[PDB]
């Protein structure tokens, strides 16, 4: 009896910085994201005036402080790896069945994180998408407030 | 040469020594100090070796089994590997030796009917050629299930690990606390979903950490006869729900009881089931299905057992 | 070591007012719902099971509470909540917190309760969030019985009549204290109780009958300090069953088969987990318990 | 280097994505299906 | 005599195309016959014996 | 993928019945349709594509 | 996908799928002639044969 044909999935996945949605958004990778715990960024924004000589008071300058916060986004990925596979991991080995089955646990470790890895680099997408749709308010709301 | 290959296998199972920063002197601190944070943060970083390196760390607790030696006619052997284990310890026999009952060898004692057990009424038969050899070794079949006393003389044990099986003696081990390792792979515990009554399944509670394992051992008359019936339980419902849904299940047995009990009355006959806790299973580690030779039997992963004393229930 | 932390992610940053009052709850316990580290905010409190908008049904709140994971709160930002969790078996420490406010020592129990007390001094809402955390209560066993004692008298008189003395408020040592049973659902209340009618009605049908008369040898002849509530009046029934003599090989049973459905009623007065206590400061009001469910 | 189509709407040029196929891998329902 | 399925460590080799549109769904209405799923634990190369 | 993302449930199983129901009265013989439908030549050609 | 809301996370998934053949099976079918067969052999006659 035959066993005509082995086959197995390669998965790829086309990264943040190389999808069209990083058109709308600007990329600053920061080292260490756990030193600073809010960003308090505050603007002072100044409007302009026409002057009128109508019988009104005159038209002072104004400015508007608008108080921009940094929103911190958690993502976690997990990895379950079997006790028996990194045993086998430690273990002194000569015989050439036993570098066989070594590259049994480095396949399945490198495999499995490349699995975590993958995972937060799907994390990123769906992080930005969710970010740009809780600020999307409708067509119907902002078609007459955008004139 | 083959003496320095087991030197090189014992100094890479060894723990991790603790780390001595000397606290007296100036440069032996600084030097101390900075191998502690050279270190975690190479046991941070995602890369294989740090990952090599995490699970050195081993605070593993250990499976403390226990050897039991059993007659040959009362311990089949065909068992499947897991099977819960009672011991059986109604007197000091003249020689060392238990009795061990598996919950299979435990319906032939019973005599509880084939209308609640279809399965595991044909396979406790199809070994046990009579019943009569495991129910000669017990003169209080009668007794012991009048007054209520049978589930005082059961100590839950834990699951099968080895199976030695002879002529006239069976040597059989036991996995009483932790996960049992077999003698190498983890033994998990074999119910028969004749006998397994789940309370987890409905028509949004929590997930909590970790679910546990019950055994009932329920008193009842059949054929005008004085007889018992175990069945196993599985919820994390915490102990005062369960006692309440157990009562649920055994609604119409009780209901069925005291049509003769409103006859007459003796104080022999009121006690009525015992509830157990076996042991916790961790939370949504589903059961796989298998089968013998066809039993539908639940196999379960990282049981590890423990032991509760038999509180009665009514 | 092993890690146990469970941060909860604000999606809207909380108010000033707000975040004073989760700072003062800080070590407090609260159970969650699930055992991982990234957790929402509605499966945080209490509050899936005791609502505003129904009736709280404290026996049904308080059997979802040993069900639980329960974790221990350590830091509050605007952003996030940070909580360690309780493994079944780690030192660990925690504080008094608790508004009604009752002194604890090293060696003693203790066990978490339902806001029985004030459903709404436990309830902080988050209106810039649109849910309200419900705080359980820490309290010792023997007080913590003692309300599940107080509790279980209610639904029994209450149900007799449809008075606000006796059926409702707890007596602890040198203090009494009212609960709040105004607006309850008591269909699981009940549930207690109709299992208490099978056991009840089972102890009166062995009782011993040596203690029957031990009994009418004391309730008129000597001073007993606790004996007290009964006066020299004998019940009415302890003398009609006392008309029949006394047999040891007939009260042995009546003493064994009596003393199993008293182990079976630690199913019927339970409380929730317990934290076996081994050390307290009173200067800081931290303690660090001993967790231990079931 | 972007791979975009690019669609000119009366006078901007506006990118066209669909990131249907990372959801439809990972079996999670696409959050443009509301 | 059928053809069963086996998991021994076998060789695998890398397909350009993906396979992994309505999988989820096919396991639970039967697309296809003798499958095994293998969750996380267990979703490696088996130890070889022989 | 658009109908099953959440996984065929009761509701979602009823809600293809009615779809395998109105694409067979609609959409059957198709090349039968081009003469009378005025458009035609891309009817057939969205409907084969 | 790993994302951070109340979820409880997905760990690694692995599917085995096994296929086999389908066996088949033709016939047909030639009927010879008896003297056909018969007269295949002698030869050396006449050029008529």
């Amino acid at each position: 009896e035959a066993l005509l044909g082995v086959y197995t999935n390669v998965v790829e996945f086309v990264k943040f910085l190389e999808t069209a949605l990083a058109a709308a958004c600007v990329n600053t990778e920061f080292k260490d994201l756990r030193r600073m715990i809010d960003g308090k960024i505050q603007f002072k924004i100044s409007m302009p005036t026409i002057a009128h000589g109508d019988g009104r008071r005159p038209n002072k300058q104004r400015q508007y402080i608008v108080m921009k916060a940094c929103n911190k986004h958690h993502i976690g990925a997990e990895i379950e790896l079997a006790a028996a596979d990194i045993e086998l991991l430690f273990a002194e080995k000569e015989t050439p069945l036993d570098f066989t089955e070594y590259a049994g646990a480095i396949k399945t470790i490198t495999s499995a994180l490349q699995f975590g890895m993958d995972a937060l680099e799907r994390g990123l997408v769906d992080t930005v998408l969710a970010v740009k749709l809780r600020h999307a308010p409708p067509v119907f709301i902002l078609k007459t407030l955008g004139d | 040469e083959n003496a320095a290959r087991l030197g090189r296998q014992v100094l890479g199972l060894l723990p991790p020594p603790t780390h001595r920063v000397s606290l007296t002197r100036g440069p032996e601190f600084a030097r101390g100090v900075r191998d502690l944070l050279s270190k975690y943060a190479a046991s941070t970083r995602p890369t294989v070796g740090s990952l090599h390196e995490a699970l050195r760390q081993a605070p593993f607790r250990q499976p403390t089994y226990g050897d039991f030696l059993v007659y040959s006619q009362t311990f089949s052997p065909q068992e499947p590997l897991g099977t819960f284990l009672f011991s059986f310890k109604q007197e000091d026999n003249g020689s060392s030796m238990d009795m061990l009952l598996t919950p299979t060898s435990l319906f032939m004692l019973s005599g509880m009917e084939a209308a609640k057990a279809p399965q595991t009424h044909k396979v406790a038969g199809v070994w046990y050629g009579s019943g009569s050899g495991l129910a000669d070794f017990i003169p209080n079949l009668s007794e012991l299930m009048d007054t209520g006393e049978f589930h005082t003389l059961l100590t839950p044990v834990g699951p099968m690990v080895q199976s030695v099986h002879s002529t006239f003696v069976t040597k059989v081990t036991s996995a009483m606390k932790g996960v049992g390792l077999a003698r190498r792979a983890h033994v998990g515990l074999t119910l028969p979903c004749d006998m397994l009554v789940d309370l987890d399944e409905s028509c949004r509670e929590p997930a909590g950490l970790n679910v546990t394992i019950y055994a009932s051992l329920v008193y009842l008359r059949v054929n005008q006869r004085p007889s018992m019936a175990l069945t196993f339980f599985q919820s994390g419902k915490g102990f005062a729900e369960v006692v309440a849904m157990i009562k649920d299940h055994f609604t119409d047995v009780i209901r069925t009881k005291y049509i003769q009990l409103r006859h007459e009355l003796y104080i022999n006959r009121l006690v009525f089931g015992a509830v157990c806790t076996l042991g916790t299973v961790p939370f949504d580690s589903h059961p796989v299905h298998q089968s013998l030779n066809s039993l539908p039997v639940l196999v379960f992963a990282n049981f590890e057992a423990a032991c509760g004393p038999w509180t009665v229930f009514l | 070591a092993l890690d146990k932390s469970i941060v909860v992610n604000l999606t809207s940053r909380l108010f000033a007012d707000e975040l004073a009052a989760l700072q003062s709850k800080i070590g407090s316990v609260l159970p969650l719902g699930d055992c991982h580290r990234l957790q929402n905010i509605q499966a945080l409190g209490l509050g899936c099971v005791c609502s505003r908008e129904t009736s709280p049904d404290y026996i049904q709140i308080m059997q979802y509470l040993s069900k639980c994971t329960l974790a221990v709160l350590e830091e509050v930002r605007p952003d996030s909540l940070r909580l360690t969790r309780m493994d079944p078996s780690d030192n660990l420490q925690i504080k008094n917190v608790y508004a009604p406010f009752f002194q604890w020592d090293s060696n003693t129990q203790l066990a978490v309760l339902p806001p029985l007390f004030s459903r709404k001094d436990s309830t902080i809402v988050l209106e810039s969030n649109g849910f309200d955390i419900v705080f359980p209560m820490v309290v010792p066993q023997q007080l913590g019985h003692a309300i599940l004692q107080q509790l279980l008298v209610y639904h029994i008189y209450s149900k007799i009549s449809a008075l606000d003395l006796y059926t409702t408020n707890v007596s602890f040592m040198g203090r009494t204290y009212r609960l709040d049973v105004d607006n309850t659902d008591p269909r699981t209340a009940l549930r207690v109780l109709d299992d208490l009618s099978m056991y009840l009605c089972i102890l009166s049908a062995l009782v011993p009958r040596g203690c029957l008369r031990l009994l009418t040898a004391l309730v008129r002849h000597d001073r007993h300090p606790l004996t007290e509530v009964f006066e020299g009046v004998v019940p009415d029934e302890v003398t009609r069953i006392d008309l029949d003599q006394l047999s040891v090989p007939d009260d042995i049973t009546r003493m064994r088969v009596m003393f199993s459905y008293l182990q079976s009623l630690s199913s019927i007065f339970n409380l929730g987990p317990r934290l076996h206590v081994y050390a307290y400061s009173a200067e800081t009001l931290a303690a660090s318990c001993w967790y231990s469910p079931r | 280097r972007i791979a975009a189509s690019l669609v000119k709407i009366g006078d901007k040029f506006v990118a066209i994505e669909s990131l249907q196929r990372m959801y439809n891998e990972t079996q999670f329902p696409c959050p443009l299906n509301r | 005599m059928e053809a069963t399925l086996e998991q021994r460590p076998f060789p695998y080799l890398a397909t350009e195309a993906n396979l992994l549109t309505q999988i989820k769904e096919s396991a639970a209405d039967g697309l296809f016959k003798s499958f095994q799923l293998l969750l996380g634990k267990d979703a490696r190369e088996g130890s070889v014996r022989f | 993928p658009v109908y099953s993302e959440r996984g065929l449930k009761k509701a979602v199983k009823s809600d293809m019945v009615s779809m395998f129901k109105a694409h067979l009265i609609e959409h059957s013989f198709f090349l039968d349709k081009a003469e009378l439908m005025t458009r035609g030549k891309q009817y057939v050609l969205t409907m084969l594509s």
